[PDB]
């Protein structure tokens, strides 16, 4: 029974680290928003254009990664 | 015992999330790729898609199999 | 207010003006192929930052980008 | 009024299937993005989005109606055939008191056969809480050989229904002149479809009241009971059973209705031994309904200068304040199908919930009052259906206002007057919701605080300080004294929920009067609060759809859009679609609170087993001093009643716990969508696509994340799915182990 | 007939034909072979 | 509450409340010092996650303390 | 003896659990006559339950202090013993099937990149082509390794990136 | 010749609504629109209901600027009618905004000089180095 729970903890850690590393690496510029370095760090979004751009700033990845941090530590 | 353990666990979780947040703030705000033409940080930024994809893969693996074994046992 | 810019990547489709809801930007001389217009932002006291002009701009990459700045009565769309 | 159809309007061919999205020229070009599939699905029924041909739209709707009724009939036939082939209906029929209904038997594969609960009747299977055995017992069915033929008839009718749909779409496609015959549609729905059906069903209940009322309730085995045809034709039989027959059918010709008293009877109530009601009351009710809806469908001028049309009636209704009202509401309805659909769904769900309230306290069937599970199931089912229907009416109101509306020909001073003060209503309802929240929810906070501070004599209680209602009690008093004072010919009251006379069948009390104290007062205020907040959401979505204070050019953006832009501080969830999004959550909240109130009241102060000395309920009357606190709902109701759902793996109820956990899972899964966006997900898909292109295995169709509107749709879908499924599993695993 | 066979390449085909084949195969293997949890050797 | 419902919805309701507050008879005395608007989207999700985290923490801590220091077993 | 676990025949808890299950089955099996259908159903269920408990205890699978079976997943502990089937060969079987699937899907999606409007082929599949490729992938380990040495699977860095 | 605002102008026949016209319109600003409207007709208001409109130039006014650009665009949509805008400050000073060129900013007028623009390919901007000043949002050329 410790096997399963250690693997659940590994899932939580890898997912939180995924969210954080993704928010960090796609910071200077991503393929959807190439000039992300111009709007700083914590901006709401880049507008409803281009099929929808919601929670695209790295601050939002940190948002979701804090959700997963709560889950993993729980 | 349990109170202090959970205390330090959530403290460490928030501190790690903050570490990653400031790591992203670095790329956003304080970065000079001119000085960094050829270092390991530029290399890490260059294959970022591979890092993100393998994190996604390990997460998918863990989630799939953990939830599958739990649902199977249930 | 909202710092609006227009880069040289433009074709003068006259669409980001017939789409702007606040009549903020103009189109005055440009040396193009068939239409020959280029957009410009002469005034920003009324621009709210709705990013409706960025949705219609077909340039890749976009010709106009709204640098979000500070808010005011016009920038917050406040009838009060 | 006449008939107007066209011959071969659309040739029958499998070509238009090979091009999905043909109805949307934007989609028919090709799937260059994975959003194409989701738009194909989300727009196939959007008939007014295909083209502005309201004739074709009406034809599509009138065909989809048959398309739905065919599925309805195949569903009923499937229920009847399950009851026929594999079920204990004969065993249940010979002994309804203890044998439980079962009509589903699983296959032995991986141990799922444990679900075949031991229900008796020489047969094992899955217990059903739909209420089909009690409904069939009221039809004189004696053996399984009848349900086969009934299902055969139903399936033939469903096939004919699909045939009629295809016929009126591709061979007899009508015109807008026929669809817009409001006069004909009413006088044939109201008079024919309703009156004729009610009269037929009343005549049925009149000639089927022999077995249920007399033979079935006399220990006579169903095989022993003469078949219904042996009761119908033979006059000696119906003369021995009911003396009012074989007279000569004289009183009905000369209208001297004096001798017909053995089969059209008005009693009210039920015998604490018979368990159920009598068929004579239902027969008289259906004859009243037939006469009423048949006469009501004869109050409109159609052809022969007799009556008055709807347009003149609408024109002859004007007042001082409004002036020139009801100018074009007839055109409002005859123009758009969305207006009619919203108007229907408006009170359709409300009447569904009213049917739930009239069924839980008035079981119109035999041998189901002791069945404490079917009542909860049907009640909660109909209430959730009513909530969904009301939210859908709120949505289709805005839908009408978006596409099919223009205040020039459909102009009405009523609607524009409602629009001209569209903000005072919202502000005052905001204030009223604040009032109710501080005055219906804060009371629970006060009660918890008082119980925690060590002052039980200060907490709100039926013993410390009473806060119970009297108006509902005065209504119950007027209904209780109604017999012999305000209802002379009546025998009993409206319901046994306020008239004592504890009726019990086999230990289990079939019905006991329901009390109303401070707890019910508080819970009804919570219900009013939630319902008012839901109505606020829906109406503020409907009104602020054509125009608003922030964005005037709001009608051109359509009905289904997420926002306008991050300008003016931020615009999110501004469309009426998003208001329906939030109204779904609020309807969930309200209906859940109401159903929990129902369940816990019924289990604490109503249901139980009667001993020699009084009745011993399920719970020890935990409703009094637990509802006054939020912790009480977790003290004696949620914590206490959840033992079975988590303790049912050892029996045939483990599937209930499985659905329980799975619904929790899908609920949190919905939370995922509800709290996230697309930027993160789109960039993650970008990196995954990078990983793909390295091995050259990516798809030709551009894989994009779900649309913002579709993101919110998936969120709300999984959210309501998880919620309703968890509550279903709970209410359906708890009530089986206590009945 | 031709347009019907063309229609039979969409969701109502493999995705139904598939996963029906697979559910049937797995159920039959678990039916004839009742309860496996480890290989023969 | 702060996570599911987003900003744009609340701007119209705040404008409605402003309409109501400016028209209340004899209640138009000394005004608010700053205009009321809806929380920023960034602010909205920040406060939502703050409530999320703090409620998560308080609930789990109250459980871990009560279910332990009340029974001793 | 590995990990303090004992072979699952010598587990008193395992036999106690089997007896418990059989008693729980028989207590409600005694409700029906030997001729009816439910009785035969319970008889067959008990048959394959006894078969469960008998067939497991062969070639050795360790049950712990709880009496329940415990899978050994380390190669090396499944070797030097008889546990190679717990999870060692199932790994290779799934790898084979997953290869098969990915190989077939990749060769399909590649052979469709050449014709006009390949997107259609992704919503209206080429059923005969899919059937042909479905009956040609059961040698994929051979084709994969030599298609790797070939180089026809490495894209020479001609994709869309942002950095 | 850009026309300036003229008070004492008649208004269209309408009952009332609950949109705009708040304390902001009295002490901060209010916007004005004027347009021809021949062939007395029915129109829709952006912050109300339907109304009638006489022939001959008629003038309206609202609270927010978009509330009038919406009407200008509508007028484009159906029948070719050519309204204008006006601004008002606290001192009563009036400013004419739309259309300054008289040809509807979507179309060029004979010749002007625009600002807030730079001749540079999309992207290729400056990294955060040497941008410590940050001047709010940089024009990148000033
Ligand atoms: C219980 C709720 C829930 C669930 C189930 C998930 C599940 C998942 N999240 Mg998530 N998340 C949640 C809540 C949830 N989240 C919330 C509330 C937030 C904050 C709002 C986040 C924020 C978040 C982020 C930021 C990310 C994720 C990611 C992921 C995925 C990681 C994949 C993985 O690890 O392996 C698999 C996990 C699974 C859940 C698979 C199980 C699903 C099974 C297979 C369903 C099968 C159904 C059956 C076959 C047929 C049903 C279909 C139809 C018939 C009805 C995963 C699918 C990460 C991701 O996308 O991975 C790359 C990602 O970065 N989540
Ligand atoms: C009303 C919808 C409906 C639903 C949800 C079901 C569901 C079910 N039926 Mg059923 N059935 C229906 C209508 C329905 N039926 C009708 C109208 C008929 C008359 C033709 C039948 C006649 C029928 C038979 C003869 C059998 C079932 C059986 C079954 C079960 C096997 C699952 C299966 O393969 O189903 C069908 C798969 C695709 C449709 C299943 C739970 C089997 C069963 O329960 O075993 C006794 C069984 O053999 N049904
Ligand atoms: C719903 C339609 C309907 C139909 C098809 C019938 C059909 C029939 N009725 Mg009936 N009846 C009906 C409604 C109907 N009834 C209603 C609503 C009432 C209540 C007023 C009655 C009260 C009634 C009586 C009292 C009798 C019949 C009788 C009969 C049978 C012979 C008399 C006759 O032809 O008429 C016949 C098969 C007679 C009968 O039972 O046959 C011996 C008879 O005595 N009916
Ligand atoms: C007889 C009942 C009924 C009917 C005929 C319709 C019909 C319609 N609805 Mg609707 N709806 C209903 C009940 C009904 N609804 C109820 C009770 C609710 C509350 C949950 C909703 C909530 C709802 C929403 C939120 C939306 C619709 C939409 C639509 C349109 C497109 C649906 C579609 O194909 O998407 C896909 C169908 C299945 C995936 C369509 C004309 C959509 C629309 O655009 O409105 C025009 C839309 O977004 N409906
Ligand atoms: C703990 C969760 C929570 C709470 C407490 C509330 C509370 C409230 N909601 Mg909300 N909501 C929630 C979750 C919650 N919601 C979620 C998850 C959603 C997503 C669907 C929504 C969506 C939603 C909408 C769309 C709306 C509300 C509205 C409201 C307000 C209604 C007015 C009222 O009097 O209520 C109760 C009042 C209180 C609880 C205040 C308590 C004051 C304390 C006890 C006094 C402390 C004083 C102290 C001494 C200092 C109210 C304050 C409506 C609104 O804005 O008003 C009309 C509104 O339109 N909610
Ligand atoms: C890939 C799916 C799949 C497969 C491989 C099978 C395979 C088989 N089925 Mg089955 N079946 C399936 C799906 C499937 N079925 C589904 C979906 C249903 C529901 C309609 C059934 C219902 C069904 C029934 C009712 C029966 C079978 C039977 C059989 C066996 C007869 C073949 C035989 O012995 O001839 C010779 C083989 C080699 C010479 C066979 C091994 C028969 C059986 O049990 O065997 C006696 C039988 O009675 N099947
Ligand atoms: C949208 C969120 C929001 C926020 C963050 C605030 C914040 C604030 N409001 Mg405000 N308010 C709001 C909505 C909001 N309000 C709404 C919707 C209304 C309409 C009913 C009001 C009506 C209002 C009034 C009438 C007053 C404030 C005042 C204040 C300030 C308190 C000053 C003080 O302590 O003096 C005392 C606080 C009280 C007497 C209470 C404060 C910064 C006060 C102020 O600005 O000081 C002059 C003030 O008197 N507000
Ligand atoms: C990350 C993967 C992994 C891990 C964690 C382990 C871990 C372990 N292995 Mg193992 N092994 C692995 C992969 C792995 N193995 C693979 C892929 C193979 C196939 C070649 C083997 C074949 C293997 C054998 C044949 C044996 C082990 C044994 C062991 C145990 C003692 C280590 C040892 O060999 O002696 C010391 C290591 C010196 C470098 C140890 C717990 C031994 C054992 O059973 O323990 C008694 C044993 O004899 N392994
Ligand atoms: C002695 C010993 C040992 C050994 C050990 C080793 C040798 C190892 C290791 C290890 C390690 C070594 C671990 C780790 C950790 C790590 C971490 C934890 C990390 C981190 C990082 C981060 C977090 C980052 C951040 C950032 C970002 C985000 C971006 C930008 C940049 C920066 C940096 C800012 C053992 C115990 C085995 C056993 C006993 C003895
Ligand atoms: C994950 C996620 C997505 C991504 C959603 C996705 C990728 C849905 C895709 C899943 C479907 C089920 C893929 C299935 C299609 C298969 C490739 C083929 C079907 C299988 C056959 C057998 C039928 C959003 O779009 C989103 C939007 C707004 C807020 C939150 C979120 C959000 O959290
Ligand atoms: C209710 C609600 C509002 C409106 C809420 C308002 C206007 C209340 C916030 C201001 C009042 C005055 C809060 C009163 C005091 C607070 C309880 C605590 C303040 C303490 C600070 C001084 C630290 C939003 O603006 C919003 C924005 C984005 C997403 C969701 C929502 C949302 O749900
Ligand atoms: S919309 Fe973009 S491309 Fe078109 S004229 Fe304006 S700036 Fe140029």
């Amino acid at each position: 029974g410790d096997f399963l729970v250690h693997h659940a903890i590994a899932l939580g850690l890898h997912t939180t680290t995924l969210i954080l590393v993704k928010g960090a690496l796609d910071a200077r510029g991503s393929k959807l928003m190439p000039d992300k370095k111009d709007f700083g760090y914590s901006f709401p979004c880049d507008g409803p254009g281009r099929g929808g751009t919601c929670d695209i700033s790295a601050y939002d990845a940190f948002y979701l990664a804090v959700f997963w941090m709560l889950n993993t530590i729980g | 015992q349990a109170s202090l353990y959970t205390h330090h666990q959530y403290i460490a979780g928030f501190i790690m999330c903050g570490a990653f947040a400031h790591g992203a703030i670095f790329f956003i705000r304080d970065y000079d790729p001119e000085q960094n033409k050829g270092n390991v940080l530029a290399r890490v930024l260059d294959h970022k898609e591979a890092i993100i994809s393998h994190l996604s893969w390990v997460s998918l693996f863990l989630g799939f199999h953990t939830l599958g074994l739990y649902v199977h046992n249930d | 207010a909202h710092v609006v810019k227009i880069y040289d990547t433009c074709i003068g489709c006259t669409q980001c003006v017939r789409a702007c809801p606040l009549d903020v930007l103009e189109m005055v001389p440009w040396d193009g192929c068939k239409a020959a217009q280029m957009a410009s932002s002469p005034r920003t006291e009324d621009c709210v930052g709705c990013k409706r002009c960025e949705t219609a701009c077909p340039t890749d990459f976009l010709s106009v980008r709204v640098y979000l700045g500070n808010e005011s009565t016009r920038s917050l769309g406040l009838a009060y | 009024v006449k008939i107007a159809v066209d011959r071969n309007p659309v040739e029958t061919n499998f070509e238009k299937w090979a091009k999905p999205g043909h109805f949307s020229r934007a989609l028919a070009k090709g799937p260059n993005t994975t959003t194409w599939i989701w738009n194909l699905h989300a727009d196939a029924h959007d008939f007014d989005n295909h083209t502005s041909d309201l004739e074709e739209i009406s034809r599509k709707v009138f065909s989809a109606h048959f398309g739905q009724l065919g599925i309805i009939l195949i569903w009923l036939s499937g229920m009847y055939f399950h009851g026929a082939r594999f079920s204990n209906y004969e065993g249940w029929l010979s002994d309804p008191t203890h044998i439980k209904p079962s009509a589903q038997v699983v296959w032995p594969i991986v141990g799922q056969e444990i679900l075949n609960g031991d229900v008796g009747g020489g047969f094992q299977g899955i217990q059903i809480t739909s209420g089909f055995f009690q409904l069939w017992r009221a039809s004189g069915i004696t053996s399984e050989l009848q349900l086969y033929s009934t299902a055969i008839g139903g399936l033939v009718l469903a096939a004919a229904c699909f045939f009629a749909g295809w016929f009126h779409y591709h061979k007899a496609a009508p015109k807008l002149e026929w669809f817009q015959n409001v006069e004909s549609m009413l006088n044939h729905h109201l008079a024919g479809l309703l009156g004729l059906g009610s009269l037929a069903w009343a005549g049925h209940q009149i000639h089927v009241s022999l077995p249920v009322n007399k033979l079935l309730d006399a220990g006579v085995d169903p095989k022993e009971i003469p078949l219904p045809h042996e009761f119908l034709l033979n006059q000696s039989i119906i003369a021995d059973l009911y003396p009012s027959f074989s007279k000569g059918l004289a009183p009905f010709f000369t209208l001297n209705w004096a001798e017909y008293s053995d089969f059209l009877t008005f009693k009210g109530g039920l015998n604490p031994v018979t368990g159920g009601l009598w068929l004579s009351d239902t027969a008289h009710h259906h004859l009243a309904i037939a006469v009423l809806f048949l006469v009501a469908g004869h109050q409109y001028r159609t052809n022969w200068g007799i009556g008055h049309s709807i347009k003149d009636i609408l024109e002859s209704h004007k007042g001082p304040f409004t002036g020139n009202g009801h100018a074009g509401l007839y055109e409002i309805l005859t123009t758009s199908w969305h207006a009619q659909l919203a108007i229907n769904l408006a009170l359709f769900g409300s009447l569904s919930i009213i049917v739930a309230h009239h069924m839980y306290a008035m079981p119109p069937y035999p041998y189901l009052a002791t069945d404490y599970g079917t009542q909860l199931s049907l009640f909660t089912h109909h209430m959730w259906i009513g909530g969904f229907c009301v939210v859908g009416a709120g949505a289709h109101a805005a839908i009408f206002m978006v596409r099919d509306y223009d205040p020039t020909n459909n102009y009405n001073n009523l609607l524009d007057r409602v629009i001209r003060h569209r903000d005072a209503i919202i502000s005052h309802l905001n204030w009223v919701s604040i009032f109710l929240g501080f005055h219906s929810f804060g009371l629970y906070i006060h009660n918890d605080t008082m119980s925690a501070l060590g002052r039980p004599q200060d907490m709100f209680s039926d013993t410390a300080i009473q806060l119970q209602p009297v108006f509902a009690q005065w209504i119950q008093n007027t209904h209780f004294t109604a017999p012999q004072l305000t209802a002379p010919n009546a025998l009993a009251a409206t319901s046994l929920t306020w008239g004592g006379d504890v009726v019990a069948v086999g230990g289990k009390v079939a019905m006991m009067p329901i009390a109303l104290g401070t707890s019910d007062f508080l819970v009804h205020h919570i219900h009013a609060f939630t319902i008012h907040v839901t109505v606020l959401i829906l109406l503020k979505g409907v009104l602020f759809a054509r125009s608003s204070r922030l964005i005037p050019d709001k009608a051109n953006l359509g009905f289904r859009f997420p926002c306008d832009g991050p300008g003016r501080g931020g615009t999110c969830q501004v469309s009426a679609w998003d208001h329906v999004f939030l109204g779904l959550f609020w309807m969930y909240n309200s209906l859940s609170i109401v159903i929990f109130h129902f369940s816990w009241k019924m289990q604490s102060d109503v249901w139980g087993t009667v001993t020699d000395s009084g009745v011993s309920h399920i719970t020890g009357g935990n409703f009094a001093q637990s509802a006054n606190t939020i912790n009480g709902w977790l003290r004696d109701f949620l914590w206490a009643q959840s033992s079975q759902v988590i303790q049912s793996y050892g029996s045939a109820l483990s599937a209930y716990g499985l659905m329980f956990l799975g619904a929790h899972f899908v609920w949190a899964f919905s939370l995922m969508f509800l709290f996230s966006g697309r930027g993160y997900w789109q960039e993650l898909i970008e990196s995954i696509v990078w990983a793909h292109n390295k091995l050259r295995v990516a798809p030709s169709i551009q894989p994009r994340a779900l649309s913002i509107t579709q993101g919110r749709a998936v969120g709300v879908a999984h959210y309501l799915l998880g919620g309703i499924a968890t509550t279903w599993s709970f209410f359906l695993a708890r009530i089986i182990a206590v009945g | 007939m031709k347009d019907f066979t063309t229609y039979l390449s969409t969701a109502p085909v493999v995705g139904l034909g598939w996963a029906i084949f697979t559910s049937g195969l797995l159920i039959e293997i678990n039916r004839f072979f009742p309860d496996p949890l480890v290989f023969s050797f | 509450m702060f996570l599911i419902s987003w900003r744009g919805y609340w701007q119209e309701l705040i404008e409605t409340l402003v309409w109501a507050h400016e028209k209340t008879p004899l209640a138009n005395l000394v005004y608010w010092k700053d205009k009321p608007v809806a929380l920023s989207i960034v602010q909205a999700r920040l406060v939502g996650l703050a409530h999320f985290s703090v409620g998560y923490i308080f609930t789990y801590a109250a459980f871990l303390i009560a279910s332990t220091a009340g029974r001793f077993g | 003896d590995i990990a303090g676990l004992t072979p699952c025949s010598e587990s008193k808890a395992y036999n106690k659990l089997e007896r418990k299950e059989l008693k729980v089955l028989d207590k409600r099996l005694k409700q029906y006559e030997p001729g009816s259908a439910p009785y035969l159903a319970l008889q067959a269920t008990k048959e394959r339950t006894e078969n469960r408990f008998k067939t497991y205890a062969k070639q050795g699978l360790l049950c712990g202090n709880d009496g329940l079976p415990h899978l050994i997943s380390d190669p090396g502990l499944a070797l030097r013993f008889n546990h190679a089937g717990e999870v060692f060969i199932p790994t290779f079987g799934f790898l084979y099937v997953a290869g098969y699937i990915g190989h077939v899907g990749r060769q399909y999606i590649i052979l469709s990149k050449e014709d006009a409007k390949p997107t259609d082929k992704e919503i209206i599949l080429d059923v005969p082509l899919a059937l042909k490729l479905a009956f040609q992938g059961w040698a994929w380990p051979l084709a994969s390794i030599q298609e790797l040495r070939n180089g026809s699977l490495l894209e020479k860095d001609e994709n869309i990136t942002v950095s | 010749k850009q026309p300036e605002l003229d008070p004492d102008t008649p208004s269209p026949i309408f009952g009332g609504s609950t949109g705009g016209l708040l304390r902001k319109a009295q002490v901060e600003e209010f916007y004005v629109i004027t347009w021809e409207s021949p062939k007395e007709q029915i129109f829709e208001m952006p912050t109300g209901g339907a109304a009638i409109m006489r022939k001959g130039p008629n003038l309206l006014k609202f609270a927010r600027k978009e509330q009038c650009m919406a009407l200008t665009t509508q007028l484009r949509s159906k029948f070719r009618q050519t309204p204008c805008f006006y601004r008002v400050y606290a001192d009563g000073k009036v400013q004419y905004l739309h259309p300054k060129d008289g040809v509807y900013p979507e179309k060029v007028n004979a010749g002007r000089v625009g600002v807030n623009q730079n001749m540079r390919s999309i992207g290729k901007n400056v990294d955060p180095i040497k941008v410590v000043k940050f001047t709010g949002s940089e024009p990148f050329e000033i």
